[PDB]
């Protein structure tokens, strides 16, 4: 019993871990086989980062402009190139730690374990929702660029995020692991600002799925509703419409508590509408959104 | 107010 | 910025976690050097768990009736004993990966990260509170026992808990390292209860602390308050009394904002008083009590 | 109800 945001166990990736220096900058860098990931704007000085342009700094660098440090050793940059936001350095040691991977890019409303690092050396590990606006509400203090986020299925890690900057609103923004943003930012200095963010409703369905298996049911009521009735409610409350195909993903979970999904969607317009006048579910007092229907399963009895 | 690219010093 | 439930880095953990059996039952033991730490519930059948004798129960064993697999590697016990609530398996084989550790018993209060595991299999790590009743409030199945609580300075895995059982109300205790309960628990299938449980009164205010540092302000007011009168309102609200000894730890987050402890104190006075009227602090619609004034300054902003 | 000693089935 109990439920808790639970990371996955983080010691592949430590073994991944390295630094990266260039000139006075440094920040976390990915060693998978003998290449070394890591953001482009290690390359970047302060007076850089408000216009760079990145392929002109990065023509003025040399294989021995890049330190990387692993531990205690040195690696030797035996070759370097860009792809899109992050730096290839390719090294002259394969990590012998190399994990099974993938590069995934992960969708809006999915989850990831995030291994905070600083100067290439771990220090937290947290669970992160991406969401709708593409934006993470991660924990991150400067050195944190280059930190990754991952899920692990079986025993390969698939890489999906590599931390890069905090916009003003203090929300994170980052990169797949091919140095592709997620949303419409860019890797400067600039004022940008995220689009307006939504709820994840099927989230937050399959957490009042947790809460039912876990024993809190005291939301639970006698009505139902059809599924364009509640998008009615969904939309007045900023919650994404709900769908056909979530629906069918709850199917596991509404089976294993004998609660229709548009039951439970019911016992949500009244949530919604009703607010929880005082009461708390699965410890909170705020309707959760970052546990998928995948993340329940997992974590509760079957 | 601008984004911070949230790299370390060396 | 941003501020998480943020767990240490599982992988030292990872590498001493080892599968023991004994009969039918299975549970994750823990391998340091040459000795394998689980609990002596292993050595109970379905039938013995509600009046087991342990001393009785071990005696009618030998060393080969443990079985202990180390991913693919079963190791050999070459000598057992009892401590308490765990058992001690003497293997041939020191672990390779052995960290710097220490056996450390905690206070109520105080947090630790839980490396979730089954069949000797790491499957989550998230982070817990020891609560004021000695329960924590954990994400366990069967399968869990054996599963370890801990914390890292340096590069030192500092073991405080190791995993036993689910009370009635969904709760869980445990053992620290040498096998003595946390709390008045025994390690049989029968009907026990937690005394009454308390908020952690000095954890809320670091965490009022962190939320100032991240830029929630709106709870705070022009008052103060004694420490006899806010003590007042928290036997109320059933807090913990605050110490002296809770307000000079409280010093530097209280030097790094310009808030006194005692100004912070009024603050929770009136979120006692008031509730929240709608609003939220870091990202919560109640009073969080589950960070130590060390977690909080460990993961802000100096 | 009665406390439940988590270990698992071999």
């Amino acid at each position: 019993s109990g439920f808790r945001k639970m990371a996955f166990p983080s010691g592949k990736v430590e073994g991944c871990m390295v630094q990266v220096t260039c000139g006075t900058t440094t920040l976390n860098g990915l060693w998978l086989d003998d290449v070394v990931y890591c953001p482009r704007a290690v390359i970047c000085t302060s007076e850089d980062m408000l216009n760079p342009n990145y392929e002109d700094l990065l023509i003025r660098k040399s294989n021995h402009n890049f330190l990387v440090q692993a531990g205690n050793v040195q690696l030797r940059v035996i070759g370097h190139s860009m792809q899109n936001c992050v730096l290839k350095l390719k090294v002259d040691t394969a990590n012998p730690k190399t994990p099974k991977y993938k590069f995934v890019r992960i969708q809006p409303g999915q989850t990831f374990s995030v291994l905070a690092c600083y100067n290439g050396s771990p220090s937290g590990v947290y669970q992160c929702a991406m969401r709708p606006n593409f934006t993470i509400k991660g924990s991150f203090l400067n050195g944190s660029c280059g930190s990754v986020g991952f899920n692990i299925d079986y025993d390969c890690v698939s890489f999906c995020y590599m931390h890069h900057m905090e916009l003003p609103t203090g929300v994170h923004a980052g990169t797949d692991l091919e140095g592709n943003f997620y949303g419409p930012f860019v890797d400067r200095q600039t004022a940008q600002a995220a689009g307006t963010d939504t709820t994840i409703t099927v989230n937050v369905l399959a957490w009042l799925y947790a809460a039912v298996i876990n024993g809190d049911r005291w939301f639970l009521n006698r009505f139902t509703t059809t599924l364009n009735d509640f998008n009615l409610v969904a939309m007045k409350y900023n919650y994404e419409p709900l769908t056909q195909d979530h629906v069918d993903i709850l199917g596991p979970l509404s089976a294993q508590t004998g609660i229709a999904v548009l039951d439970m969607c019911a016992s949500l317009k009244e949530l919604l509408q009703n607010g929880m006048n005082g009461r708390t579910i699965l410890g909170s007092a705020l309707l959760e959104d970052e546990f998928t229907p995948f993340d329940v399963v997992r974590q509760c009895s079957g | 107010a601008t984004v911070r690219l949230q790299a370390g010093n060396a």
